[PDB]
């Protein structure tokens, strides 16, 4: 029912990675889905709002996806900057509140 | 979809042969206009800026006194003189004290005395005036499309803001996907700023009558003065005391800010800090819909499944709003929306978001419809997955007619004869009525100007009684009608 | 701009009030929500408020334990936690969103106030 | 003072709340009522005078009401 | 306002002159005069109503005077 | 001599700590914590929602 | 489902922290600090002094 995401995600620089946000029809599929990119020790930065919409001043590498009940966030090209927790937020009608994805860290390789 | 959520929303249906309609836009109100083949539009007057205001008078609401001096003449020697009696920055008074050998005269009697003190202002009201050609009205036109970015919002993402002035009173708004709308406004007959003052006292401002502002019992400067020092009615903020006849003193009369606030009851407060912003009043515009077209009439019915992402919610206007998402395949498609009976044999209600269409798949679109009184069913989609939504409307048609009549009467009570231009499409009955209302309103304003609401109620009762106890039927009926209208206006006015 | 109060050290069972000042335009035209993140954990929405209107909305987990208020004279938004405990140690953010029930994009965030129950 | 000329019947009222409208709606009625409470003697005299001057009950009551309303007002 | 309830008619007057006796002596009459000048329409209507209601010139004149004095007062 | 104070009126005031609270339609009155304190002058009204 | 509390009525209370104040006749109303707080239920009366 609530938002669920893969706890961790791996990748390599210059790759395409999509993070999945799965919820119930009460929260995802009946409301918009927002994606937030948080760096360590920094306030989360709004990444995608509504559905598949990018706030002004964000690169086009980020692309959100909305399914009937699940959502995903896709990255065009991968770098060391992409390594950060990613959260999906969506209003829940039954819970009567905003529910966050729970977090998904992108583990870019190349160390 | 801006008018959804505003209690003072108005529905204007139909245009004339020319595809135009007369609408009066008020600041607190929203107008939604509908024609047989045009998109539904919402109109809001969101600003009225007065620019380049000129002061015509500064009143003193708090003064102080200094440099008090007195002169006196021993009895029978005439009135005394002070050099300061000719000084305009001084307030003087002539009285009689008792003189004698003890006081130092040598004659016993009433000896004239004059005392003067320098009048200084510490706080004032600047009553600015503005030329009627400096007024600017901002009107937002938002198409009643259903796209989520406009459901009762007070932002300009989808709404189009057109600025109207007395000089450029004809403007068009380009509504992406709906053609253009032409607004032919008459700001000059809107509020008659030549008989009004912009009164700014401290950090609060009011719009006031110029005769009322010029009749205020406070001292004033012409407004061309840069140094004060020539206040006019300085005697209004001072009091001279000669208790018994032994001394003459003069004192100031304390800050008049609160008395001014009390005097300002019935004046609509405005804003004057960052420009002269007036969120009060109305604008009459003629709306031209001829170059206005529905978006997506060349679309095919969706043939897919809709889901209601937000339950149907009723508004204050007897209409309903429903937010539905689409999950079918033909992305831009007409939404199959109907309001029928349970058997789906009759069409009972009309939708207000005319021509609902899904511009994007996972992009909710929220339709507004007007369902009938009692039971009705909102059917969304086609048979393969059609959803049928029960609704019940609590009112009544007779009650709706009564409420419509009361709104009409209240509009006439607030706009006077300008209420005959609301929803007007020409016609000879409308013109005749507006002329008759103009003449009767002239008489009524002449006979009732400056009168409070309790006085209006009393006059209405008196006139109604006179009419009822009238031997002639015509005069009886006319007086009863005038008295009842007077009573209604007194009960509706804020005076 | 959205400026938050400084970090606070509290004790179990006590209360902490977090302030979040905002500009005039953002105070009267937007909404302010409070989201906490326990260290090494995901964001958790606690509640929000339309400062022009008041009457905050609270998450079920924090119902009866939090109170969000707005000072219109100072254009500041306040958050107060009662019954603080170790599990309540986390950084608290004030975020700005449109005052509509459907759109929940926090396009502007405060730096975040960290509340700890241990010694620094 | 300025307070005694309070910009009411000026004909500039729109469909927007005026300044201190709710209070000023009934402030004068409250003042008349408090005055009639505090000064019963004048009200009795006004009733007697209205009865004497007016022949019909309508104009007697009208005179009584006008006298009672203007008695505190002239003050 | 407090200005609407002056300390007149309280029965505490001595020979000593009061706070604003000279000022406030004629201010009400001046106000009614200014109002009648500014609103000749209501004065004419009041004259017609007073003539109609009152059977005798005394009742008519009294009603007209009271109407004129109370119209600004409630105002 | 030896006067006693009978009542102290206020002729000039200031307002601070302005707060608002609202209740959605049909859900009754809203509540501020500040309504408990008498130092606050409060007012209830209806607002379009 | 999903109810909203419209009003909470008290069916049983307790009075604590009772205090009283009085002023001499002709000298106006007495004053209590507690009357500042709305948690305290207060009433005014007259006594023989
Ligand atoms: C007023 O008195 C001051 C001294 O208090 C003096 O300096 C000033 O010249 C006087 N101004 C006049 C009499 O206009
Ligand atoms: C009022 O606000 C000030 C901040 O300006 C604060 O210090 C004070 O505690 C507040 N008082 C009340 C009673 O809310
Ligand atoms: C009530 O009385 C108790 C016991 O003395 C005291 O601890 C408490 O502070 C009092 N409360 C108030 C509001 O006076």
């Amino acid at each position: 029912s609530v938002l669920t995401q893969p706890p961790s995600a791996s990748g390599t620089p210059g790759q395409r990675v999509t993070i999945s946000c799965s919820g119930s029809s009460s929260n995802v599929g009946s409301n918009y889905v927002y994606w937030y990119q948080q760096l360590p020790g920094t306030a989360p930065k709004l990444l995608i709002y509504r559905n598949n919409r990018r706030p002004s001043g964000v690169p086009d590498r980020f692309s959100g996806s909305k399914s009937g009940t699940s959502a995903s966030l896709a990255i065009s090209g991968l770098r060391s900057e992409d390594e950060a927790d990613y959260y999906c937020a969506t209003w829940d009608d039954s819970l009567s509140g905003l529910v966050f994805g729970g977090g998904t860290k992108l583990t870019v390789l190349g160390q | 979809m801006r008018c959804i959520g505003i209690s003072n929303r108005d529905f204007v249906e139909g245009v004339s042969g020319g595809s135009w309609v007369d609408i009066v836009l008020e600041h607190g109100s929203c107008v939604t206009t509908m024609a047989k083949n045009k998109p539904t539009l919402d109109f809001e007057l969101i600003k009225t800026e007065a620019k380049h205001p000129a002061t015509l008078r500064k009143y003193c609401i708090e003064a102080k006194l200094t440099n008090t001096t007195t002169a006196s003449r021993c009895p029978t020697q005439g009135e005394p003189s002070l050099n300061e009696e000719q000084d305009k920055r001084f307030v003087c008074k002539h009285s009689m004290v008792d003189r004698g050998w003890g006081n130092g005269c040598g004659l016993f009697g009433k000896g004239g005395i004059v005392t003067c003190a320098m009048f200084t202002c510490k706080k004032n009201m600047e009553g600015k005036i503005v030329q009627p050609e400096n007024l600017e009205y901002t009107i937002v036109i938002t198409p009643h499309s259903g796209e989520e970015n406009a459901v009762g919002n007070d932002t300009g993402k989808h709404g189009k803001e057109i600025k109207v002035t007395p000089q450029s009173s004809i403007t068009e708004a380009e509504l992406t996907g709906y053609g253009t709308v032409t607004m032919e406004c008459s700001p000059r007959t809107g509020l008659d700023f030549n008989e009004m003052v912009l009164l700014q006292m401290e950090n609060k401002a009011w719009l006031v009558h110029r005769q009322w502002f010029l009749d205020l019992p406070l001292p004033w400067l012409p407004g061309a003065d840069t140094q004060g020092s020539n206040w006019i009615q300085k005697e209004t903020l001072v009091t001279f005391k000669n208790p018994h006849a032994k001394k003459q003193d003069v004192v100031v009369l304390g800050s008049q800010e609160g008395a001014m606030h009390t005097a300002l009851t019935g004046a609509t407060e405005i804003q004057m800090s960052s420009g002269n912003l007036l969120f009060t009043g109305h604008l009459k515009c003629r709306l031209r819909m001829d170059k206005l077209q529905l978006k997506g009439m060349s679309y095919s019915m969706c043939t897919g499944k809709f889901k209601v992402v937000k339950e149907i919610a009723e508004t204050q206007h007897g209409t309903i709003v429903i937010r539905v998402q689409y999950e079918g395949d033909g992305s831009p498609c007409k939404i199959p929306f109907e309001i029928m009976d349970l058997e789906k044999r009759h069409v009972l209600g009309r939708l207000i978001t005319v021509n609902p269409i899904v511009t994007e798949k996972d992009s909710p679109v929220n339709i507004e419809a007007e369902p009938p009184f009692g039971d009705s069913y909102i059917i969304i989609g086609v048979e393969p997955g059609q959803l049928k939504l029960s609704w019940f409307k609590k009112g009544s048609s007779i009650g709706q007619m009564f409420e419509t009549t009361m709104r009409g009467a209240k509009r006439m009570a607030i706009l006077g004869d300008t209420a005959w231009d609301f929803g007007s499409l020409g016609g000879v009955f409308t013109s005749i009525g507006k002329a008759l209302h103009q003449v009767f309103g002239a008489i009524y304003g002449a006979a009732f100007s400056g009168v409070s609401w309790t006085m209006k109620i009393l006059i209405g009762v008196v006139i109604t009684w006179i009419g009822m106890n009238s031997r002639s039927t015509s005069l009886s009926v006319s007086l009863v009608l005038v008295g009842v209208v007077t009573l209604y206006l007194g009960v509706m006015v804020q005076a | 701009q959205l400026v938050e109060s400084g970090a606070e050290v509290k004790k179990p069972g006590s209360s902490v009030k977090v302030s979040c000042k905002a500009s005039g335009g953002t105070f009267n035209n937007y909404a302010i929500s409070w989201v906490r993140q326990a260290p090494g954990q995901g964001l958790e929405w606690m509640g929000g408020i339309i400062p022009i209107f008041g009457g905050a909305n609270y998450a079920q987990k924090f119902q009866g334990r939090v109170t969000i208020t707005a000072d219109r004279s100072t254009s500041t938004v306040y958050m107060e936690l009662s019954g603080l405990r170790s599990e309540d140690t986390a950084v608290y953010y004030c975020a700005r969103r449109p005052q509509s029930i459907f759109d929940w994009n926090f396009d502007l965030w405060g730096r975040g106030t960290l509340v700890t129950v241990s010694s620094a | 003072s300025v307070a005694l000329v309070p910009h009411v019947g000026m004909g500039l009222e729109t469909r927007t709340e005026t300044w201190m409208s709710s209070e000023g709606a009934w402030k004068h009625a409250q003042r008349i009522e408090t005055w009639v409470l505090r000064h019963p003697g004048f009200t009795i005299m006004a009733a007697i005078l209205a009865y004497t001057i007016g022949t019909t009950y309508f104009q007697r009551v009208l005179i009584f009401i006008l006298l009672t309303a203007v008695a505190p007002s002239m003050t």
